[PDB]
């Protein structure tokens, strides 16, 4: 058995694991209320992944929910899934950071953490083989960014074996929401690139985009958006729950994925997405899934992945379908764009199949990128994080609460090795 | 600056002498055979090092290095550099087993002192022999372990914390809140000394009776002053002396690990990975570069890919003087790990260090434009232009 | 619970007051009794929120406020009003002279005997109070006790309080038009304090209210009512966020970090953008991107300043009622493509935006239109210093000549204190010139490679 | 661990493999190249006999004979379990030349470390195209040797046959064998190595292929399975050799490894390994002079 931990930081992690658990539950079939009213023998085959069961037939989702306002959590509660949750696990305070890394890391969260790492450690301890932690948040906000960094060290230090993932809602160049971003973005990719093994970049600019153009959705609100990374967080887990022609693992994913250390950020994407009233005109097949994937417009993260090359994708398809056809259509993928992928690793394509498709669909897949276009986000946070750290734009508020210039100016230099590391391996013209 | 190479094969030991007792290694002049048992019809391949010590037969005095050879070869112009300025490294490397405690530590009981305690004594009887009213000399002294991925100091009294590692802007990486103590005597820095060697973490496996399960770096800072009221100044030189014990590598079959034992070595072999990445790095670029003559493309060394390297980014390249001092297991069932040993070894022969003194620009600009005021009115007057 | 204490001193933060709470009374369907009728027709609800009001066993909601004047006249008319129930007994009026347009007299002479019994009062609601998020002053620049006594209540409130977010609302003296002869004096001798202890200060100018009136509103005769009226709109909506339920909020701490630059440059300006009569209500869509272009019209700003003559340091947008992300984001995308409006090269980014569902109240017998969306924006700005400038200059056409100081020095000032004063505004006017410099040209040194 | 400790336990017994190579081009694996070269020690050192099968090759043989436009792992699977069934049907059902896995293994080893011998199934047919072909002894024992058929990416074309066993099912007789043994010597395509006179084995079992319900293969009355050491595996194996070194240049992927207790070196020495199979298959090759 191999059951997850999940925990969810600021307002933006906690729509998203709002969302998250409500497709969760519909893909189990478990009530608002807890009990199961399912068809499939399936869906109970491994529902200890991500719950608990209680003493009446009911199961909890093994959710750890934190916060420094409490109006989120009175928001995640007064909804339809807001009875799932265990109460105990609702910890939060008052007086949230307000937009300041500092507050969220040093002072306010400071005092939250023992009792969130005490609730995960109670949780954890009651799992028969743990096997990861996935924590949701924006790395540009206040409370979020700061609590998530402090709770992934210290867990990182209890828990130095297990996998560790991350689902990270960045900066835009186009759509900000508050001033203070590049400061929260730099710190928070700074200890984020220390002490994690995977970490999803996702971005409202991109998911907007898809909306827009994929979707055709005239009025997208945060619902979609929550609706198409929760797709992303179900698509990557789906191979631990159900079974498959060929299984893999998160644990396979890190090995397959990372080939050094420090490279262990992804851009994730889903498919298909059809707008609904073109269904009809669309076959569904396996070459349009794949050309669906690698279309330059699915990406999540923002980043046109043609400007740079692919260290290393993966694939994991859902419903029935032949190994012969996934396989040919991933060599042509790599054989037409030849100029895109690393030459230095034959078939840098990871594959999986699972034969347990969504519930209203009869195929679907999701994709994990790993290409150098990424090092364009780190570049243009740097670029703004400089245009303020200059003068001191808003320097003060943070050094008010325990922090110095030193700091800073280690994690911009953390930032500049990490995107120098990632421009290595994109000019072509190398070796035997 | 290049980095210089020394090799040092040792004696057989209980586990070689109860196996098959064949030696495989050859020494002459500055020349290094290793010999394959498997193939022994193939060639006798050969490798060149600057420094090779032949510690195989200790009564005997045919080519016998001796500790005070040793030392007198490799410490001694170490120490003089440190004496003109330059921050001084050493570092051990090899596979389990070899020596490289043996070689930087040795036995204190004995008149077999490692480099650590003969640098020591060679430090304060110059420093005693050299003061004068005006000359003065201050010493400092700090020791740290690697266990895994984390950092703790050994001089320190029991903290079971880590240490924080942090990056200053001009001085590059450094541990903070490390308990650097003071010396005033050569006993008072041998009872530190004592110390953290004591408080090292040390476990037994079968190649080794007593298994470095950590790195650690003694680190000296030497500041010689002069109390010169009319001209000079205080602390108008400072260098850094930064000895290193690094843990070998380990292979699980031979070993036996288990457990955290197998933790331990899979981390230390980790580490060590990272740090032969960085050498044959920092050997590759330099060979690259001068192989063609230049064009810029200075590329990246993964120096944030392990703590170890990380901490000694300046000791591997940069501003410092940096010696390798590898050593052997003669026995035939570890000829290839030897093998690889050497290889990276040579390597290590490749590096170019960019070396400079260090004085204190605050003040030897204002000596330096003193002085340059000095010659032209020198060559103005005696050539009668002023 | 994120609770504020109002403060209002002054005649002009007594009027104001009274026409903020009437907006938040009608705002939470609290009668003027004091009862709530709303939650015994339901059943219950929090909407008895104890961010303004405090709930007691007997179902009666008391306002969390403080109101200060030295006059009878202006509060003895809240006693014998339609609100005197809503109010706690105690309204701290001191039976005596006023402070007489002088600070001297509403600081020194004055202000002493009654600063003690204010204190005590702000402390039985501070102690009342958990979770206390900030202090809300209203007042005016100009005024005895407006200047004074308010100085007096923050320095007091500094040493006691300390940390706690203290926002600044006041009324500054207008280029052309004024109500006394002293006001320039007042003016500046209360500067070191809004300065100095003050968090943030949002200031308004009446001839800006009066030309928003006249020109969008079609109020021909507008009076004193229609501006307090505006202001309390203004406050309802920066207050709204920490009451109401919205996809982003944005409370006291995000609008001190991301407003204030440094500790010195806390003045930023004021607007609302849907200002409109009920007839022309129609015609009109009132999208998103109407009221964004709106807000950074300068005809509609609510000071007397040209915001193209400077460039922006910050601003903050929270939006009310029926607005979605993607409007809003257009919206700001397309102020950035504007040339007029120039941001500072040190801030990139230039933008804080909250939106909130709850939509603005109207009051009746009022005259704002009722509407699906609104915005208020705060926007922190050079262009400020251009007011300060010819506040400075009517200063010194008066002390050239030391008139008026008799009576000033009369209660316990010197002309050591005028000096400092105009000394610590020319120091701050220095300062807001020197950042809105652009950043060191390009320190291009063109180091080839290594150097 | 399991052939290691098999070793050292039983010794003796005999030890059939039967693992799927990688294929020359589709994966569903980048770090495929570690694993399949670290294997080697297993492979080379333990197990009595080797036998390999491509995905690619059976895709191709599934497309191309069973006109199976899409096929999955049951096919392949499929495919080998009658491979295995063919091995194995001499030491069940009676028969005329019955081959026990001792004389199997005996006849197709020349030398300890070529136990590495590639298998092919000749009937592989649909139902529609079953008929219109007689399928006699000799049209399978000729396509047994086709290039196409065979069950690795390997031309056997560009080597030479070392060694090969033929086991028959069904209603065959000795006399067909020969002949169709004769024809195939007379072919010049297929080149036998000078020091092996005899070359061919020969089994026969009377009893017939079984059809699993809903499968594809058709019922046939004869059937063969060729299993044939030959030289050209080595290229094989080249291919993937060339794959670990360009992943190993920069040592990608290593800190994975290593994080578990292996050490850097073992790649190396695998490599080395490997290295010595392929020159041996080259100087098993030369012909004697
Ligand atoms: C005509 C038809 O077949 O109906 C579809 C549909 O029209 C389309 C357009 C659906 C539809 O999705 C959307 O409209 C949508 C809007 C914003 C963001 C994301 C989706 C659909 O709503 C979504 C819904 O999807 C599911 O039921 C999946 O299982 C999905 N479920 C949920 O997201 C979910 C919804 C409510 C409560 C709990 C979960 C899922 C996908 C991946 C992993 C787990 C679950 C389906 C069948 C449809 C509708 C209903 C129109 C699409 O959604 C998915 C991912 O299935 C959008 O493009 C796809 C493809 C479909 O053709
Ligand atoms: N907008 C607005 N401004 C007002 C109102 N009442 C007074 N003012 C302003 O207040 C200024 C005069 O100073 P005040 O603060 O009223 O003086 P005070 O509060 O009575 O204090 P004293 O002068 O000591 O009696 C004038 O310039 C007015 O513009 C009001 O109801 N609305
Ligand atoms: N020339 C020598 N003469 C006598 N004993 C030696 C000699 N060289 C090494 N030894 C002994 O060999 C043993 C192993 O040496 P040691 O230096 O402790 O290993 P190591 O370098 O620390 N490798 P590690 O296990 O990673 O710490 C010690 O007991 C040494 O005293
Ligand atoms: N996709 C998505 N993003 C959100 C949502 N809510 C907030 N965000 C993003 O989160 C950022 C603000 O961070 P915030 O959550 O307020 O930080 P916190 O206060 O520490 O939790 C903004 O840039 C938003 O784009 C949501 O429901 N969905
Ligand atoms: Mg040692
Ligand atoms: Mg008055």
């Amino acid at each position: 058995m191999r059951e997850i931990v999940h925990i969810q930081a600021g307002q933006c992690g906690n729509q998203i694991g709002a969302k998250f658990w409500e497709v969760i539950s519909d893909e189990h079939g478990i009530d608002p209320t807890g009990s199961y009213h399912g068809d499939s023998d399936l869906q109970l085959e491994r529902i200890n992944v991500y719950y608990n069961e209680a003493t009446g037939n009911k199961y909890v989702p093994r959710a750890i929910l934190v916060d420094l306002e409490p109006g989120t959590m009175d928001s995640v509660r007064s909804g339809p899934f807001g009875q799932i949750f265990r109460p105990d696990n609702f910890v939060f305070g008052q007086s949230g950071a307000g937009n300041n890394w500092a507050k969220g890391h040093y002072t306010e969260g400071a005092e939250l953490v023992d009792s969130v790492l005490d609730v995960v450690r109670k949780e954890s301890e009651s799992c028969d083989c743990l096997q990861g932690f996935q924590l949701t948040h924006s790395l540009g906000g206040g409370t979020g960014s700061g609590m998530g960094t402090l709770l992934i060290s210290k867990i990182r230090e209890e828990y130095p074996d297990r996998i560790m993932n991350t689902f990270s809602v960045m900066p835009s160049p186009k759509v900000s929401d508050t001033v203070v971003e590049p400061y929260n973005a730099t710190l928070s990719v700074h200890q984020l690139v220390e002490n994690t093994d995977e970490t999803y970049c996702i971005d409202n600019e991109a998911l907007y985009d898809i909306c827009f153009r994929t979707l055709k959705l005239t009025t997208p609100t945060y619902g979609d958006l929550n609706h198409l990374v929760s797709a992303t967080m179900s698509g990557v887990t789906t191979c631990l729950r159900f079974p498959g022609q060929l299984n893999a693992d998160l644990r396979k994913l890190a090995v397959n994925m990372v080939p050094f250390p420090r490279l262990h950020f992804f851009m994730p994407g889903f498919a298909p997405l059809t707008s609904r009233g073109s269904q009809q005109y669309r076959a569904l097949t396996v070459p349009e899934l794949t050309q669906q994937m690698f279309d330059s417009k699915n990406m999540m993260a923002a980043c046109d992945p043609r400007h740079g090359r692919y260290l290393t994708v993966a694939a994991i398809f859902r419903g029935r379908m032949s190994m012969k056809e996934v396989d040919e259509q991933m060599l042509n993928v790599q054989n037409k764009n030849s100029s895109y992928f690393v030459e230095w690793i034959p078939n840098n394509v990871k594959t999986a199949v699972c034969d347990i498709p969504p519930r209203g669909l009869k195929m679907s897949a999701t994709f994990i990128g790993n290409s150098t276009a990424i090092q364009e986000l780190f570049k243009r946070i740097s670029e703004q994080f400089t245009a303020m750290f200059r003068r001191k734009a808003f320097l003060h508020w943070y050094t008010g609460e325990g922090m110095d210039e030193m700091e800073f100016t280690e994690a911009e230099s953390n930032m500049n090795d990490l995107v120098s590391e990632y421009q290595q391996y994109q000019d072509a013209t190398a070796d035997e | 600056a290049s980095v210089k190479v020394a090799v040092r094969v040792r004696p057989f030991n209980s586990r070689e002498m109860s196996r098959d007792s064949k030696c495989i290694i050859q020494m002459s002049g500055s020349t290094t055979t290793i010999v394959n048992p498997k193939q022994p019809k193939e060639t006798p391949k050969s490798f060149s090092f600057d420094y090779s010590y032949w510690s195989h037969t200790s009564p005997e005095d045919i080519n016998y290095a001796s500790q005070k050879q040793v030392y007198r070869d490799i410490g001694e112009e170490m120490l003089q550099h440190a004496f003109e300025g330059y921050n001084v490294c050493i570092f051990a490397y090899g596979q389990t087993g070899a020596g490289k405690s043996y070689t930087m530590m040795g036995k204190q009981e004995k008149d077999q002192q490692g480099i650590i305690p003969q640098l020591c004594e060679d430090l304060f009887s110059r420093i005693n022999d050299t003061t004068n009213d005006n000359m003065s000399y201050s010493v400092e002294v700090s020791y740290m372990e690697i266990y895994c991925e984390r950092v703790r100091d050994l001089l320190n009294p029991k903290n079971k914390g880590n240490l924080r590692v942090r990056e200053h802007p001009l001085l590059g990486p450094y541990v903070e809140d490390l308990s650097k103590l003071a010396v005033t005597s050569y006993n008072d820095i041998q009872d530190l000394m004592d110390s953290g060697n004591k408080a090292r973490t040390v476990a037994a496996t079968n190649m080794n009776e007593t298994s470095s399960r950590s790195h650690a770096v003694f680190n000296i800072i030497f500041t010689q002053k002069r109390h010169d009221a009319e001209t000079n100044i205080t602390t108008e030189k400072v260098s850094k002396i930064s000895l290193v014990d690094l843990a070998g590598s380990e292979r699980a079959d031979s070993t036996g690990a288990k457990g955290t034992r197998l933790k331990e070595g899979a981390n230390i072999n980790k580490s060590l990975t990272t740090l032969g990445k960085v050498i044959s790095a920092l050997a590759e670029m330099d060979s690259g570069p001068n192989k063609n003559k230049k064009k810029k493309k200075t590329d990246f060394i993964p120096y944030r890919d392990s703590v170890l390297t990380w901490l000694l980014r300046e000791n591997l390249g940069g501003n410092s003087r940096t010696a390798m001092v590898a050593a052997l297991s003669p026995a035939d069932i570890n000829y290839d790990e030897t093998l690889s040993t050497l290889r990276y070894a040579d390597r290590a022969k490749q590096i170019r260090c960019n070396a400079v003194i260090n004085e204190d620009l605050n003040n030897k600009l204002i000596r330096e434009l003193k002085d340059e005021v000095t010659r032209l009115r020198d060559l103005l007057y005696a050539q009668g232009l002023g | 619970m994120r609770e504020c204490i109002s403060i209002h001193v002054g005649q002009a933060g007594v009027q104001i007051g009274n026409a903020c709470w009437e907006l938040y009374c009608l705002e939470h369907g609290i009668q003027p009794d004091g009862q709530m009728p709303s939650d015994k027709t339901i059943g219950g609800g929090d909407d008895s929120f104890n961010t303004f009001f405090s709930e007691t066993g007997a179902g009666k909601h008391v306002p969390r406020a403080v109101f200060v004047d030295l006059e009878p006249t202006v509060i003895d008319e809240v006693r014998t009003g339609t609100y005197r129930q809503l109010f706690h007994p105690e309204q701290l009026i001191t039976g005596k002279e006023d402070a007489a347009n002088n600070y001297a007299r509403g600081h020194y002479t004055i202000g002493k005997e009654i600063i003690d019994l204010v204190l005590d009062r702000i402390r039985k609601l501070a102690d009342q109070c958990t979770g206390l998020q900030g202090f809300l002053v209203f007042h005016s620049f100009g005024g005895g006790t407006g200047s004074g006594f308010t100085s007096l209540l923050m320095e007091r409130l500094s040493v006691d309080y300390g940390k706690k977010s203290k926002l600044e609302f006041s009324i500054y003296p207008a280029p052309q038009v004024s109500t006394a002869v002293v006001e320039p004096y007042n003016s500046i001798l209360t500067t070191h304090t809004t300065l100095e202890h003050s968090d943030c200060a949002f200031m308004v100018d009446n001839e800006a209210i009066y030309d928003i009136c006249r020109r969008n509103l079609d109020i021909e005769r507008p009076t004193y009512t229609n501006l307090n009226r505006l202001i309390s709109q203004i406050v309802s909506s920066i207050t709204a966020s920490l009451r109401f339920d919205g996809a982003l909020n944005v409370d006291l701490t995000e609008f001190q970090t991301n407003l204030v630059p440094y500790p010195r440059i806390h003045f930023p300006l004021a607007t609302y953008a849907p200002v409109i009569s009920a007839e022309k209500a129609y015609h009109e869509q009132l999208s998103v991107a109407e009221i964004t272009n709106a807000c950074f019209e300068p005809a509609n700003q609510m000071v007397k300043c040209d915001p193209r003559h400077g460039k922006y340091m910050a601003c903050c947008l929270l939006y009310r009622g029926d607005v979605v992300p993607k409007d809003v984001n257009a919206a700001i995308a397309t102020i950035k493509t504007k040339r007029s409006i120039q941001f500072v090269d040190w801030c990139p980014t230039g933008f804080k935006v909250g939106i909130n569902y709850q939509p603005p109240t109207v009051v009746p017998g009022g005259d704002l239109a009722k509407v699906q969306r609104a915005v208020c924006m705060l926007s922190n700005t050079t262009a400020i210093a251009e007011a300060w400038a010819r506040l400075d200059h009517k200063f010194d056409l008066m002390y050239a000549k030391r008139a008026f100081v008799h009576w000033y020095v009369g209660e316990g000032m010197e002309e050591g204190e005028f000096s400092e004063a105009r000394e610590d505004m020319a120091a701050l006017e220095k300062d807001y010139e020197e950042v809105g410099v652009d950043s060191v040209e390009g320190e291009g040194e063109e180091e080839g490679e290594e150097y």
